[PDB]
RNA sequence: UAAAUUAUGGUCAAUUGUUAGUAUUCAUAUUAAUUUUUUUAAAUGUUUUAUCAUUUUAUAAAGGUUUAUUUUUGAAAGAUUUUUUGUAUAAAAUUUUAGGAAUAGUUAAUAAUAAUUUAUAAUUUUGAUUAGAUUGUUUUGUUAAUGCUAUUAGAUGGGUGUGGAAAAAUAAAAAAAAUAAUUAAUAUAUAUCAAUAAUAAAUUAAAUUAAUCUAUUAGUCAGAAAUG
């Protein structure tokens, strides 16, 4: 949408693009190299501010030792430790509430977190993508059905509401006889 | 609350000394004029 | 109990302390105004509630103090106090080690 | 440290810069500072 | 704020001490317990206590 | 160019990297010079095993330093043979005197470097000789019949499809992990049994296999296997909220 | 003003060989009635 | 003026502290995610013929 | 990203019946100082009659 | 306020009638002073509706000069105060060795005054309801002042001072040792003229108006 | 870091525990002013230009700075600064239009002190009421012309003697008697 | 998915709850409370402590009426339960006598200014001269080569 | 410092090498390099010292400014 | 400290004194007629850890936040990534914002 | 016009120059620098599309500005079976120069007006217009500290008026519409103006992967140190 466009710096659309969870982190050193996690949209202008949204953490890049525990006879704690600090709650309005797109490294992240799935470029080399065919998944799910009366609830309470407010101690906002 | 530690203070001279009270002057210490009655 | 305070004699090691690395010596060590030092685990046979904590809240002022200046602008041998620091003698002679 | 000040500190004309300086009106101001002095005993006492 | 060479935010919080090789003082196995007064503890100003 | 200046990165055993002026200058002064009690070969009593693991004749071709020549302590950088294993290194007689620094590859012999000896996880001859025959003849077999099947000793073997080496842990050789410590892959097995190109045939026989017996290729039928073979008696379910 | 106009850092013994040079330098020949046991000591 | 010079040249005595050198655990990636390589395929047999390809 | 996409709402359910209880906390308590405060406005209105 | 919780248990349970007293008790007398040797009469409480203004005063004291005003001219000139002139007022005479001082009077200026008092830098003070002038009676010791020094906040008035809790909490805190020497008087927002030590034993500060010891 | 010392730096990419990065920018550099004019040639008339210029706003010094706390934040309260403006309508001329004079606060922090200071406004009045001093009240709005951004909000004292003087006939205000300061020395005989 | 969530419902150490997944914990823009940050004058959260005059008021925990209020008209419930201090209380407490008094603000207060000095009861041990590299008897061990002090 | 424009050294170029008087009660035979140089656009003349010594013909001179020496009016001195 | 105690600070002790009778003679003069509160109590028995450890069991820890391990995310995309959560490193993460931390 | 404390409550303010009768921010110091040292950079070919077309990819060249630069869903995030809405240009505070005065497509109302509509119009000494230096308002330096002294780079008119927004004639180091790729952060000698290295500067050695570098100047009357 450009007479003359940047080269390299071509995203999809539009001049202020959608939200993406980004994790930069400054070209120095590799010692001196720690990455800045946020928020922010895809066009930007040169620097990391102007369509800046939400500072999400930091991570440190290189795997730090337990030099802030005790020294265990427990392996899995005498590994080194990679560390990353996230904005939860903001990560989750920006994503889930105002749909930001999640890049791939940030992904790489989080997945490890355990608030997102591991990604798809997690990639197993080491075993092969799948076979779809109909006969097999149609045989399947007759196999095994799962009803309407489960699954009309869980879709409810996991895309919609689900502070069920206890029929029982709805009883706690019926007000008694003063006013009943 | 008083951040500045009593612990580390006074800044050394070298070997110049400098005395220091333990609890009140030497003069302000003995009071013979007045246990003994010896006043105008 | 008094705490653990940091940047004592014992503490600090040489290059902080004096100006020039000294050996760790065990064994000997004069300059710390020390005879011997048999070196057990730091926290084991003290007891447990003496060890009360760590102390650094205040100017290593042996080592680095605010505001520097030269104590005496004449001559020019003198530095803030915080520069003590032997001579430097003409080219180094080094013995062999036995 | 002639007197025994272990907590003290006198500052005379600013800066080394600022004239009159010399060895003569340094121990003199600083003399008369220490003079000028009232203890806290004193201080108080003065006070009722 | 971020990713310029200045980068405060990351710093803006607080992040454990990251010695995983010499970033200058021998970081990864010199273990620095007065290094980190004398040194790494932000000051008040040059030479006053660590704050 | 410029980058000849970026310092050799430094991990979490090495301790002064000695790259700059007064980096060197206050340890260069140290002139070293071998008396008859810096004479490690009069010290045979106590560190045998340090006299019979110097390469002598890599040291003194390559060196000019002489098996007479070295120190207890000596701070020079010469080779060594491992006399467990048999791997080459250039070690300094300082970092394993004063450290019992060695054979990178003999450094995980032991399952695991925090409780080394502890593990009761079984040997290699007395457990499996299967992969006694398939490790590389080193004439210490001896004694490496004796290493823990958790060993993450990057051991040398014979392949059976290419016959060539591959270098692969003992652990991930074997398979089995001492309780409690970073577990390996289900099929480390499967992909390991074989050389770093010639363990791909190996696998993808029994994953065509259900392509074909399916018509469908989908990684969910191990899965599958196990809630079909292994039904959960009593779990405990946590009581619901909702 | 500036030090080094009209000629540079006088390189003068720069090395100072004198603090060095021990022509009388005590050998095998120690006194065994003023060195040590050891013969390194004084 | 300052046409002189630093007032300290303020070092640090390096000192090895036995934690840091204390023996870490590891397990290469090799060890949880098997590496190994796609012996050669008919249309790309030769490591000629790849880089032909690519 | 079905996954993915289940997640995105997931996380509308999470972050919603999160900011419901917690405005309606943050006015339990803005509301006692919102009172509070219209009080004393109330009272230092008397005292300066 | 623990001195009052078992100091006021008195009430019978009764809410009782309020007992009617002499025509007069609750009145506040006045402070004695002398008629026929004196600074200014003491005038009485009855003719307060016969008091003026610092600014603008009656006519009361004929026998007795009146202090004036203190407004500058131009923009060059600092706005002095009646808390500046009642400091150099004092500073001058305890400079002259002086005993009563007819020392200027508004609020803050008696405000200071009374703390001053309370603070021992003053033998005594008395506010003749004169709506200008009142007087202050000086303390001396071994010769000197016990005012050794007292400053205004300002030398100026269109600059007001006011001062941060932790300003007036860095005073009484030199280098380690609580120091409630020099009294510091501010005036807070509640209308109050106190020292810095019951201005930060509440939290509160004030404008700046003197410092003194 | 900032808070380290020249000697005791060693890497000025991180910042190790913690601190204000930022670069320590080079104030001291002897900035110069090269006269390319003489003391008699300018080619300006009113303000010579003879030696270097403190550049800024918001940064020139004495340091002048916005303070919103002034007589309208004592009157009002506003949703943006300079709202509500209230002032001695002065000038009106233009037909249906009104120019109000009112003040700010420019807090000089250095000093510890303020000065308010002046500015005539432009301020729609439909229907034409206000006199030159009628003490008014100016709100803003949506734009009313180039340069009218305001109208009249109220009035808060009509100058009646004014309302009378027009009734009368009279101008409701004589004009200033001289002119702008001027350099020439007009003589004006009878 | 199905497949998945059988084996996941088959995992024993599954049905836990990972709270990083499971709430937005404050999901609003602003904290549960002021947190160290400065104050009117700039008093950094450390030079500060919230509940001081700084904050929002806290009203009049009554009501403020006109004329015929408290003054004599009759009384509240704050006039029945208030006590007159001879009859006793209505249920037994032990209270002690010595806090009994401390509440009342009628003990004879012990505070700590009127604590003497801490006398050094026992002398501690003579301090010998321990010796320096500034108590050498030969100024050639302390020459500038070897001694830059006496430690 | 007016014509070391604020640059720490200034470079210019030699024109004459006269000899100037110092100022009592100091004597001596001063010399004092009529130097040159341009810069923005103007083309400038520089009356300096010299301190430094002189071996091959270099019009190349780095002027840096001194102190005051005993000859009145010469602000600049060679490096 | 340097406060300076008005000329009559002590008449609010002083009558409290001259008032304040005592049961019997041990209760007027005790020596912990001074220890008011708990910190006056562990500011006297804090040299004395044999009584301190008795007397305040709380400064003395016993109990802590156990190490809990979660149940884990489950994946849709089965086995095809279930090494992806697994590495030879611990990940540790601290969540942020404006409220936490 | 009352003292009070249930005893350090709310977390560190603190100024280190050898002068030369005396008055006075004013040579010599120290701090931050600059002068000064190659451990941060770097490459060319943007990429799809149905095709001589078209969908996607919008503020670093300067341009000299001190009453100044301000704006949205309709693009996109972005989810359905259809026609679906009212949130935007405005401002407001701060503006330099020794000797200081006049400036101009003009001000307001009408207006979807008037290249010749109406008028006592508007800017200014509360410092206007011209001209001059200058990038504009959380980044520094010093100082115990009000201060004093700093911060970059980005918007330089309209002319077929495309697009959501003209910001659009080459100057990332953002994966850019199929998971390419991350076993990767390394980048050769190429550059901009950033980015303070002399990293134990001199006897005991580097649990390394053995990688770059051979390492130096000052003074010598005052005042550390002098004679030929
Ligand atoms: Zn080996
Ligand atoms: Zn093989």
């Amino acid at each position: 949408a450009r007479a003359i466009i940047k080269r390299r710096t071509p995203q999809l659309w539009g001049a202020p693009g959608a939200p993406i969870i980004r994790m930069r982190g400054h070209h120095v050193v590799w010692k001196f190299q720690s990455y800045d996690l946020f928020v922010e949209h895809t066009h930007k202008r040169r620097n990391s501010d102007a369509r800046l949204l939400h500072y999400l953490g930091k991570h440190c890049p290189h795997p730090q030792k337990s030099l802030w525990s005790p020294d265990t006879p427990v392996a899995q704690d005498r590994h080194l430790f990679m560390l990353t600090t996230v904005d939860v709650d903001a990560f989750k309005y920006w994503f889930g509430v105002k749909r930001c797109r999640l890049s791939m490294r940030p992904w790489a992240l989080l997945a490890k977190a355990g608030l997102l799935p591991p990604s798809l470029r997690q990639n197993s080399k080491i075993m092969p993508k799948p076979i779809f065919d109909k006969e097999q998944l149609m045989r399947y799910y007759l196999a095994n059905r799962k009803e309407e009366a489960t699954i009309e609830r869980e879709d409810y309470l996991n895309y919609k509401n689900s502070l069920v407010k206890s029929e029982e101690e709805r009883a706690a906002e019926r007000p008694v006889a003063p006013y009943l | 609350k008083n951040l500045n530690s009593w612990y580390a203070k006074g800044t050394m001279r070298g070997g110049v000394p400098r005395i220091y009270y333990a609890w009140m002057r030497p003069g302000s210490f003995t009071r013979r004029r007045f246990e003994k009655m010896r006043n105008p | 109990w008094a705490p653990n305070m940091e940047w004592g004699i014992e503490n600090t090691p040489s290059q902080e302390q004096y100006q020039e690395h000294v050996p760790d010596t065990p064994d000997a060590d004069f300059r710390k105004q020390r005879r011997i030092q048999s070196r057990p685990v730091k926290w084991f046979y003290e007891s447990h509630y003496t060890r009360t904590g760590n102390f650094a809240g205040f100017q290593p002022l042996r080592f680095m103090q605010r505001r520097t200046e030269r104590e005496v602008r004449w001559p020019d041998v003198i530095n803030a106090a915080v520069q003590i620091q032997k001579r430097k003698p003409d080219a180094y002679i080094f013995k062999a080690i036995p | 440290c002639a007197f025994g000040f272990q907590h003290a500190g006198c500052r005379i004309n600013l800066k080394a810069t600022n004239n009159p300086k010399s060895p003569t009106h340094t121990v003199e101001g600083v003399f008369e500072a220490v003079k000028a002095l009232r203890s806290v005993s004193e201080i108080a006492a003065s006070r009722g | 704020k971020v990713d310029h060479f200045h980068a405060n935010n990351q710093y803006q919080h607080a992040w454990p001490l990251l010695s995983h090789d010499d970033l200058g003082n021998s970081d990864q196995s010199n273990n620095t317990r007065n290094i980190m007064y004398s040194m790494y503890l932000p000051k008040r100003n040059k030479g006053t206590a660590p704050w | 160019s410029r980058w000849s200046s970026v310092w050799p990165n430094m991990h979490y055993g090495a301790m002064y990297l000695s790259y700059s002026i007064g980096r060197k200058l206050p340890m260069k002064g140290v002139n070293w010079v071998t008396r008859e009690s810096n004479r490690l070969t009069n010290f045979s009593n106590r560190y045998q095993a340090v006299i019979n693991d110097i390469d002598v004749k890599k040291t003194e071709e390559e060196l000019g330093i002489t098996l007479q020549d070295i120190r207890w302590n000596d701070h020079r950088r010469i080779y060594w043979k491992c006399s467990f294993c048999g791997s080459s290194y250039r070690k300094s007689v300082s970092v394993r005197t004063k450290f019992h620094a060695g054979c990178n590859f003999c450094k995980g012999r032991y399952p695991s470097e925090v409780l080394r000896e502890q593990h009761q996880s079984l040997s290699l001859a007395a457990s499996a000789p299967e992969l006694i025959k398939q490790l590389k003849e080193t004439d210490k077999k001896d004694n490496l019949g004796s290493l823990a099947l958790t060993s993450k000793f990057r051991a040398e073997w014979k392949c059976q499809s290419c016959g060539g080496s591959y270098r692969a842990s003992v652990r991930s050789r074997t398979g089995m992990v001492e309780n409690g410590q970073c577990p390996l892959h289900p099929n480390i097995v499967d992909w390991s049994a074989y050389c770093p190109s010639c363990s791909w045939r190996p696998n993808m026989e029994a994953i065509a296999e259900e392509v074909q017996r399916t018509g469908q290729f989908l990684g969910l039928e191990a899965e599958s296997r196990k809630i079909a073979s292994a039904p959960p008696a009593r779990i405990p379910r946590r009581k619901k909220l909702v | 003003r500036y030090p080094f106009n009209k000629r540079g850092p006088r390189e003068r013994k720069s090395w100072k060989h004198h603090v060095l040079t021990d022509p009388p330098k005590p050998i095998q020949w120690r006194d065994p009635k003023v060195w040590t046991k050891d013969l390194t000591t004084m | 003026d300052q046409t002189c010079g630093p007032h300290k040249s303020y070092k640090y005595t390096y000192m090895p502290d036995p934690r840091k050198l204390a023996p870490i655990e590891t397990t290469t990636r090799s060890e949880i995610l098997p590496l190994v390589i796609r012996p050669p395929t008919s249309y790309v047999p030769n490591h000629e013929t790849f880089l032909e390809k690519v | 990203e079905a996954q993915f996409e289940h997640l995105r709402k997931v996380y509308k359910r999470q972050w919603l019946e999160s900011f419901r209880v917690n405005a309606d906390e943050y006015i339990y308590k803005y509301n006692i100082t919102k009172a509070a405060q219209l009080a004393q406005w109330e009272y230092e209105m008397q005292a300066q009659e | 306020t623990r001195l009052e919780r078992n100091k006021a248990n008195g009430g019978e349970a009764l809410p009782q009638r309020r007992l009617v007293d002499l025509p007069g008790v609750e009145r506040r007398r006045d402070l004695p002073a002398d008629p026929i040797t004196r600074l200014f009469f003491q005038h009485k409480g009855d003719h307060a509706l016969y008091y003026g203004t610092y600014d603008n005063p009656s006519l009361q004291d004929e026998d007795r000069i009146q202090i004036e005003k203190r407004e500058p001219r131009y923009w060059t000139y600092n706005v002095f105060t009646p808390v500046y002139d009642f400091c150099h007022r004092i500073r001058e005479a305890t400079e002259q060795r002086k005993r009563f001082v007819i020392v200027p009077s508004t609020v803050e200026t008696r405000g200071c005054a009374r703390v001053m008092l309370g603070h021992g830098l003053v033998a005594g003070f008395r506010d003749f309801h004169n709506d200008r002038a009142f007087a202050v009676e000086l303390k001396y010791f071994q010769g000197d002042s016990t005012i050794n020094v007292i400053e205004p906040c300002a030398y100026d008035g269109k600059t007001e001072f006011e001062w941060s809790p932790k300003m007036m909490r860095r005073l009484m805190n030199t280098h380690g040792i609580h120091n409630r020497l020099v009294v510091y008087i501010c005036r807070t927002a509640d209308n109050r003229v106190i020292d810095h030590i019951q201005a930060v034993k509440e939290n509160v500060g004030g404008r700046g108006l003197i410092m003194v010891h | 870091p900032w808070w380290n010392f020249q000697t005791e730096h060693r890497q000025r990419c991180v910042m190790m525990y913690g601190g204000s990065r930022a670069k320590n920018t080079h104030n001291a550099n002897h900035r110069v002013f090269i006269k390319k004019y003489k003391r008699n040639a300018f080619p300006n008339r009113t303000r010579h230009h003879w030696a270097v210029s403190m550049t800024g706003v918001l940064g020139q010094r004495p340091r002048r700075m916005p303070w919103p706390y002034d007589l309208t934040s004592l009157i009002f309260n506003q949703p943006r600064q300079g709202s509500d403006k209230i002032g001695y309508v002065v000038g009106t001329s233009m037909l249906k239009t009104a120019v109000v004079a009112a003040n700010h606060m420019v807090y000089y922090p250095k000093f510890n002190q303020r000065v308010s200071r002046t500015s005539r406004f432009f301020a729609h009045d439909e229907d034409l009421a206000c006199v030159e001093g009628d003490l008014v009240h100016i709100k803003q709005c949506r734009k009313i012309s180039k340069y009218k951004h305001y109208y009249v909000f109220s009035i808060l004292e009509p100058n009646i003697e004014g309302r009378e003087r027009l009734k009368l006939g009279l101008k409701a205000v004589p004009p200033p008697l001289f002119g702008y300061p001027v350099s020439r020395r007009i003589v004006k005989l009878n | 998915r199905d497949v998945e969530e059988k084996r996941h419902s088959r995992d024993v150490v599954n049905e836990l709850p990972n709270p990083w997944t499971d709430y937005v914990s404050h999901a609003l823009p602003f904290p549960d409370r002021d947190a160290g940050y400065p104050d009117e004058y700039g008093d950094i959260g450390q030079w500060r402590a919230p509940g001081g005059p700084g904050s929002p008021v806290k009203g009049p925990g009554y009501y403020a009426p006109p004329m015929e209020g408290e003054h004599q008209r009759g009384y509240t419930a704050e006039w029945r339960d208030l006590k007159n201090p001879m009859r006793p209380p209505e249920f037994p407490t032990p209270w002690e006598r010595k806090y009994k008094q401390y509440a009342r603000g009628q003990h004879p207060s012990y505070d700590m200014v009127y604590a003497g000095p801490m006398p050094e009861i026992f002398p501690n041990r003579y301090d010998f001269r321990k010796p320096t590299r500034w108590d050498f008897h030969d100024i050639e061990k302390q020459g500038k080569y070897k001694t830059s002090g006496p430690y | 410092m007016w014509f070391l424009y604020g640059c720490c050294l200034r470079f210019v170029l030699f024109v004459l090498c006269y000899y100037m008087s110092p100022r009592l009660p100091s004597s001596g035979n001063r010399r004092v390099l009529y130097a040159v140089f341009y810069l923005y656009i103007f083309v400038w003349c520089v009356r300096c010292f010299f301190c430094g010594i002189f071996i091959l013909s270099f019009a190349l001179f780095i002027i840096e400014g001194g102190g005051f020496i005993d000859l009145p009016g010469i602000k600049y001195y060679t490096r | 400290k340097i406060t300076f105690y008005s000329d009559r600070f002590l008449f609010r002790d002083l009558v409290n004194r001259r008032e304040a009778s005592y049961a019997n003679v041990w209760e007027m003069d005790d020596p912990y007629r001074f220890l008011q509160t708990e910190q006056d109590y562990e500011d006297y028995w804090g040299d004395n850890y044999d009584v301190y450890r008795r007397m305040f069991p709380e400064m003395i820890g016993k109990s802590g936040e156990p190490v809990q391990q979660y149940g884990q995310m489950p994946v849709w995309t089965g086995p095809h990534r279930q090494h992806a959560n697994k590495s030879q490193h611990n990940w540790m993460f601290a969540e942020i914002g404006v409220n936490v931390g």
